[PDB]
RNA sequence: UUAGCUAGUAGGUGGGGUAACGGCUCACCUAGGCGACGAUCCCUAGCUGGUCUGAGAGGAUGACCAGCCACACUGGAACUG
RNA sequence: GGCGUAAAGCGCACGCAGGCGGUUUGUUAAGUCAGAUGUGAAAUCCCCGGGCUCAACCUGGGAACUGCAUCUGAUACUGGCAAGCUUGAGUCUCGUAGAGGGGGGUAGAAUUCCAGGUGUAGCGGUGAAAUGCGUAGAGAUCUGGAGGAAUACCGGUGGCGAAGGCGGCCCCCUGGACGAAGACUGACGCUCAGGUGCGAAAGCGUGGGGAGCAAACAGGAUUAGAUACCCUGGUAGUCCACGCCGUAAACGAUGUCGACUUGGAGGUUGUGCCCUUGAGGCGUGGCUUCCGGAGCUAACGCGUUAAGUCGACCGCCUGGGG
């Protein structure tokens, strides 16, 4: 309002929240992979999502989502998260990378291979 | 408020001349007769703060007016004060 | 409150010229007047008059058109709450020019036009169109 | 229209 | 959701000291000195030129390059010059 | 950028620091302003060129580095100093209305209770009922006493206060407001972080008080249930004293202060005028409803008692949930 008033207690920021806070602010992190399992989604859609919950290298642990048909993950592993959350299941705040480190591609995903990590077949 | 004949005799004495009830000196001596007067009021009662508020208004006021007088001529200031016996 | 007598000039005006009048009235003071004659010499009222003797008071003969008056809009740019003073360059021009905007001046008051050819600068008094 | 908790 | 902080503390005088002024040091003496324009206390952090963004006012940042600073196993000290 | 309802005006008031401040002259020259001189590294960005084939890169020159200090000028505005003026503010006088407040009396009506007379079986209650209450005689009715509480009618989108809130009549102490011919003072003012004070009901503490009402509690019904609604009771409480508590949809859900901007119809309380020849006839204040122009508004609406057009200071908001 006043600026006297602004003057005195001045205007004031306020901070934003990365909605992904797995550390560092950060490209990704490597995790060791506590479980893998597979939930439910909210009430609009009904699916049998694919789930790991994974403990983290900063030592936070946390649930990831696996995109794509299929995967090679399993108890231990060691899959390297990303970002980007997953609307439909909540608490899910980050993304398993396909295809890095312990985790292997999409088996036969010929579109968008970059993503679901596989190499060109037989060009 | 306060006695007609009350009133007057005050004005006269620090007021320059009869009717001269516009000079600070006044308004103070006025009021601090006023207010020590109504401390007899509160000193029972108590509860009356109704009063009290307007008590205040004077209390207020005649700071104020001390004030003044004092800002732009210091003497008047002091001579008032003594003759009065305040301002501790 | 009494605080700020300017924008009381200006509001009276960008108020009565509102509701469509002739003349306005107020109690005069040095500055006011300084003003009037600038409106009056950039042709933004037909003119002052100032009949007060004891209690000084100014009237301005307001000015009109076609379907308006001459005054679009009349703001107060500095005020007793936050002082705005510009330099030679920093002097601001209204509607691309088309419009004053009165300056005080060590060397007496002025328009934007005018102070800015002046040379030298000070207080913006506020702005009209 | 809305979804998710709307 | 830190409000009070300080005795060499603040000043004086007088010896000593330093390359030099100086509470730097000591002795004596007044009793002060800072603080809500935020001291003190916590948390964070190398500062500037600039860098990124923005129409701009600003917001963010200070890797590379240059100026200033600081440190060189941790803490402390002097010596040489 | 916002806050009547969307998130948002502190429940209200006083006021220290601070912010802001009517008017006229002289003076000051700080703020302010113009010229000058130092300085503001280089590089970078930028303007016009040059060179690697171009471009990036490299580079010449220039502008810029919006800043600071010193000096010589300026004087409108702002600040200080000096001396006034009065439209702000305040003082006195004379009236005016008022559930304003504190304290103390008292009146009448009424409920309940008790004593006593008459007087008979019923009363009370609901949608219907039952619990309850009566033949140690209720209810009813008559006389009188006690006690507490509130005070019909008047009473009115009346009036008073800062708000919370205040209504029988009377005394005592007291605050404020409004008008009018005036007298005086002289800008002594506006605002207010923190501070301080006031602050509905409920509630707490120590006591008193206790009729009616009435959380909790009993019982009676109703219901599938009915730990409610309805009924018969009934404690705390409601009242008082002195503390404490400090909260409400403390609402106009709209901070306070000042100025400006068409009207219409009331209510209310003043006042000046004119055969007052009318119960009134024409004016000029304060408070206060309503309707509604322009304008504002997202709309609803607000609308000279603005959510219009300005200004000073304050407070407050910054997605929902958590």
């Amino acid at each position: 309002a006043t600026v006297n008033q602004l003057v005195r207690k001045p205007r004031a920021r306020k901070v934003a929240k990365s909605n992904v806070p797995a550390l560092e602010a950060c490209p990704q992190k490597r995790g060791v992979c506590t479980r893998v399992y597979t939930t439910t989604p909210k009430k609009p859609n009904s699916a049998l999502r694919k789930v790991c919950r994974v403990r983290l290298t900063n030592g936070f642990e946390v649930t990831s989502y696996i995109g794509g048909e299929g995967h090679n993950l399993q108890e231990h592993s060691v899959i390297l998260i990303r970002g980007g959350r997953v609307k439909d299941l909540p608490g899910v705040r980050y993304h398993t990378v396909r295809g890095a480190l312990d985790c292997s591609g999409v088996k036969d995903r010929k579109q968008a291979r970059s993503k679901y990590g596989v190499k060109r077949p037989k060009a | 408020s306060l006695s007609t004949e009350a009133t007057a005799k005050i004005v006269s004495e620090f007021g320059r001349d009869a009717n001269d009830t516009g000079s600070t000196e006044v308004q103070v001596a006025l009021l601090t007769a006023q207010i020590n007067h109504l401390q007899g009021h509160f000193a029972e009662h108590k509860k009356d703060h109704h009063s009290r508020r307007g008590l205040l208004r004077m209390v207020s006021q005649r700071r104020k007016l001390l004030d003044y007088l004092k800002r732009k001529d210091v003497a008047r200031y002091t001579q008032l004060i003594e003759r009065l016996g305040l301002r501790r | 409150s009494m605080q700020d007598p300017i924008a009381d000039m200006l509001t009276r005006i960008r108020n009565g010229q509102a509701a469509n009048k002739a003349a306005v009235t107020m109690p005069s003071s040095k500055l006011k007047v300084a003003i009037a004659n600038v409106l009056k010499e950039e042709g933004f009222i037909e003119d002052f008059k100032v009949e007060g003797d004891t209690k000084p008071e100014l009237e301005l003969t307001l000015k009109y058109f076609q379907g308006k008056a001459v005054v679009e809009s009349i703001q107060r740019v500095s005020r007793p709450g936050l002082r705005i003073y510009k330099r030679k360059d920093e002097l601001p021009k209204v509607m691309a020019g088309l419009g004053i905007a009165v300056v005080s001046t060590s060397k007496g008051v002025m328009t934007d036009r005018a102070a800015r050819q002046a040379g030298l600068g000070g207080e913006i008094i506020c702005y009209v169109a | 229209k809305a979804s998710s908790x709307a």
